[PDB]
RNA sequence: GAGGGCGCUUACCACUUUGUGAUUCAUGACUGGGGUGAAGUCGUAACAAGGUAACCGUAGGGGAACCUGCGGUUGGAUCA
RNA sequence: AGGACCGAACCGACUAAUGUUGAAAAAUUAGCGGAUGACUUGUGGCUGGGGGUGAAAGGCCAAUCAAACCGGGAGAUAGCU
RNA sequence: GCUCGCCGGAAGACCAAGGGUUCCUGUCCAACGUUAAUCGGGGCAGGGUGAGUCGACCCCUAAGGCGAGGCCGAAAGGCGUAGUCGAUGGGAAACAGGUUAAUAUUCCUGUACUUGGUGUUACUGCGAAGGGGGGACGGAGAAGGCUAUGUUGGCCGGGCGACGGUUGUCCCGGUUUAAGCGUGUAGGCUGGUUUUCCAGGCAAAUCCGGAAAAUCAAGGCUGAGGCGUGAUGACGAGGCACUACGGUGCUGAAGCAACAAAUGCCCUGCUUCCAGGAAAAGCCUCUAAGCAUCAGGUAACAUCAAAUCGUACCCCAAACCGACACAGGUGGUCAGGUAGAGAAUACCAAGGCGCUUGAGAGAACUCGGGUGAAGGAACUAGGCAAAAUGGUGCCGUAACUUCGGGAGAAGGCACGCUGAUAUGUAGGUGAGGUCCCUCGCGGAUGGAGCUGAAAUCAGUCGAAGAUACCAGCUGGCUGCAACUGUUUAUUAAAAACACAGCACUGUGCAAACACGAAAGUGGACGUAUACGGUGUGACGCCUGCCCGGUGCCGGAAGGUUAAU
RNA sequence: AAUUCCUUGUCGGGUAAGUUCCGACCUGCACGAAUGGCGUAAUGAUGGCCAGGCUGUCUCCACCCGAGACUCAGUGAAAU
């Protein structure tokens, strides 16, 4: 039946996407938790 | 007029709605529209700001000079239509150099009327002039309530303000709401009555046709739970406490102006 | 053979079955108001200025005769 | 002319039916109710956890709910299994 | 291969977001894939989707987001003007014959078109982040002019037949085609010119807006098809030579007319309704600045580049999502023939598929179907479930009623096919001749051609014509909620919830009030016939008693009583 | 009675019997006139009852059909 996930990049790059979260006060510590855990990518965008 | 309806579904035979035959139905002067979006009862980061509030239909909103910009120019009432921003509907007035704007709309329906701000102006209403040249009695159509500020008071349809008394640099007004109080003389008065004066005789007919005037339903609060609305009480059809408002304060007779700048120039106020 | 019957058949058809809607006499738990006797009970409403003048109309009210309000009358007494 | 007549799509979820380590973390079938309307809906934006949003059911909020999910105080505390 | 079964408003074909080489070819055996694999969507090696115009970006904007200066908050951070982002919307410009293993409006070919640049010529005031115009918007319905398509003629090409009949009580295939430019028609809408004055458009303005006198109207604006034209072309039954064969690739005949209708066009037309239904840029004009060393504009001829990223494929799915290749989800495009009102449903095209575990057996029992004696709700807490009825035209139709309704009340009748009236009526269309011409792709008039009901009458078959699919439980008493609508998604769809309305009440606009201490914003840019809070819930007829309690409003003296 | 315990009250209508229903009686443990009191056109995939229709619900099931089941060759789980 419906699934919750609907994909579209315009709202998934405008949600979760890095541009707004590396300009918000918590999102740029995701970052900086991300570059300590040593993560390949600090994005989930692409 | 007004005017009864006819029956197309169960049942509509006896609604009243108001029909004005004199009225332009063409389209309005498009130098004077805005956008106007609609805000759905909720605040810049709201969540909401005001109840019930909600839906369109889709509208413009027409710019009006109750501001009244310019002195003692010459016009002309060009057209007379109707506008669902309000209710009173509007006039649109020519000055004699062409330029155009929308005007409150007086009593009449007879267009071509010549019209101009004025003492050596025509003693007529619509013919605006400041409250100092006028006698104790007068209708005084819409006013200001500072010189210069524009039109508050008396617009919806076939409301009115009475002047009862003057003195010195001051006026006092009668309003039908049971309220009186004092402006400056230099405030300007239009004379006489607004337009349209029968929307209270309609009647609406059905519940869906209230959701295209920006209107949505909201559950009782004497139906809900406490939780939700203060109101709500266990088992219900038996409140057993007084009723209140959605932030459980008293929602019958209790008075809520704390206004204390406006308050020294009144003298009687609305029970 | 023919002619004609008896037979068959097309048409109409008494008798006769249903559905649905009226009509009409009588009757029915019960009940409103009418009649009735009898020194009932409660009050005393009209006749006299009839006990707060009365009556025509009318809405409300009391346990009820009626009482109250307003328009209409004076066919009603008392200075009159 | 229609919150009108009926009826597919579509939407609803009243009755029947199959399913229950399901084909489906309520779905699939038939009847039924609606079907220019207070109808039904695509894309974006706005509102969020003692906080949202509700023609209300204290319903629902990314399979999780009268306090979801994730990380900390914290190997919390438990006359208790 | 051949034959079989199924879908065919999909189970066909195209597409946006979605993913991104899964496309096309060879090859694989190891892992994987509901059995087995020789197969792949899984692996390996090769081949490939070319653009000014089509997509996105370049440019514009809504809801909204961010934001120097200006403000709020310990602070992070938040508002908010200039400013800048923002698609689900606005942005000059395209058609389709070839060439292949994948693709092409891109390559090839023919032709048209947009913005800027560089030349060539004539004439020349052009012009802004400013003014005016435009962009520019809803819901429904019926006429008028049309069109892709289908149906049938004429035209082109063919058959007269195996089983019974088919050279005439006819059948098969073809009859295709453009953006653009023209005439501007149909359809639609509609007064100009001249002289002249003026307190408006933040400055200015020959644009637009306001007004007079004069004079005249048969002109103007907007735009489908038709026809022209792209085309003396392409394509096309065929024609022609040859590798003894994968096609080859030059060349070509007919290519016309009616009738029915849009889901398409005139149409961002008309009438009508009341909910009056985005903005801005590009675009068109007016003027400032700038300048004549020109630049720019109008017309005509030449001529350069036009980047950036996209383009394959799956696509209502084993290439998007479902842990999985799972009876699921799923915005948009398109609409053949018979029957039908229809995108129902029944049979079929074009086109696609055979549900990727199967083979026997013919047990109950079980899911789902078909028919059923003699009665009937006797069953069940519940006539639950099942069953009857049912179409679609006409007749007929109660109580109750607020006379609108009730009402599809109830009830009854008819139904195929053939033939004829009329070798086809009635309805629609329409040519010749004639008539009238604010003159013609015209109108009136009348019916050659076309499309063609339905009814009646009479026959004709069977017990049967709604001959299949299609398609109502009705009435009587009573409770309750006035009604259509809403709800516990996943045990409750209701009497609860909602509502025109009715009542009680707040509110004078820097309204009441909300969230935030505020910054702001919403209410509202509305103004007491308006807005907020609450209850009550059609309508009709009516509506007694109570201020002890609890809250409000007014009275304002006095009492209890704080800081001081 | 969408309200009444003893109580399945009473009578009329009614059923083969009705703790059903409708109407009447007031013979309602504290129904009662703005949450109104009571009727009531229209609406109901509506509770309590009746009639009329129709039946595999039943008396009581009988036969017929597919797809499972059964049996076979391959793939091959969980609670415990």
């Amino acid at each position: 039946m419906k699934r919750t996930f609907q994909p579209s990049v315009l709202k998934r790059n405008r949600s979760h996407g890095f541009r707004a979260r590396m300009a918000t006060k918590n999102g740029r510590q995701v970052l900086a938790r991300r570059r300590a855990k040593g993560r390949a990518r600090l994005t989930v965008s692409k | 007029a007004v005017v009864k309806c006819k029956p197309t579904s169960p049942g509509r035979r006896h609604v009243v709605k108001v029909v004005n035959p004199e009225l332009h139905k063409g389209k309005p002067f498009a130098p004077l529209l805005e956008k106007n979006s609609k805000s759905g009862g909720r605040n810049n980061n709201g969540r909401i700001t005001t109840r019930h509030i909600g839906g369109g239909h889709k509208q413009a909103y027409r710019i009006v000079d109750f501001k009244r910009n310019k002195d003692g120019i010459p016009a002309v009432v060009e057209r007379l239509e109707y506008d669902p921003n309000r209710s009173a509907n509007i006039a649109l007035v020519l000055y004699k150099d062409g330029e155009r704007r929308y005007i409150l709309a007086p009593k009449g329906l007879k267009a071509g009327d010549q019209i101009q701000s004025g003492v050596d102006a025509a003693i007529k209403p619509g013919n605006t002039l400041p409250m100092r040249n006028i006698p104790v009695g007068s209708t005084v159509h819409n006013v200001e309530m500072k010189p210069g500020k524009g039109g508050q008071l008396a617009r919806s349809a076939g409301t009115y303000v009475q002047i009862v008394a003057r003195d010195g640099a001051y006026v006092t007004l009668r309003l039908r709401s049971g309220e009186m109080r004092k402006v400056e003389a230099d405030c300007r008065a239009t004379l006489g009555e607004v337009g349209n004066a029968e929307h209270m005789l309609r009647v609406l007919g059905k519940a869906g046709a209230a959701r295209w005037r920006g209107v949505r339903p909201t559950v009782r609060g004497t139906a809900m739970n406490p939780v939700d609305h203060p109101h709500g009480g266990g088992e219900g059809r038996n409140f057993g406490k007084h009723p209140v408002t959605p932030w459980g304060v008293q929602t019958k007779g209790k008075k809520t102006r704390s206004n204390k700048r406006t308050d020294k120039f009144i003298v009687r106020r609305r029970s």
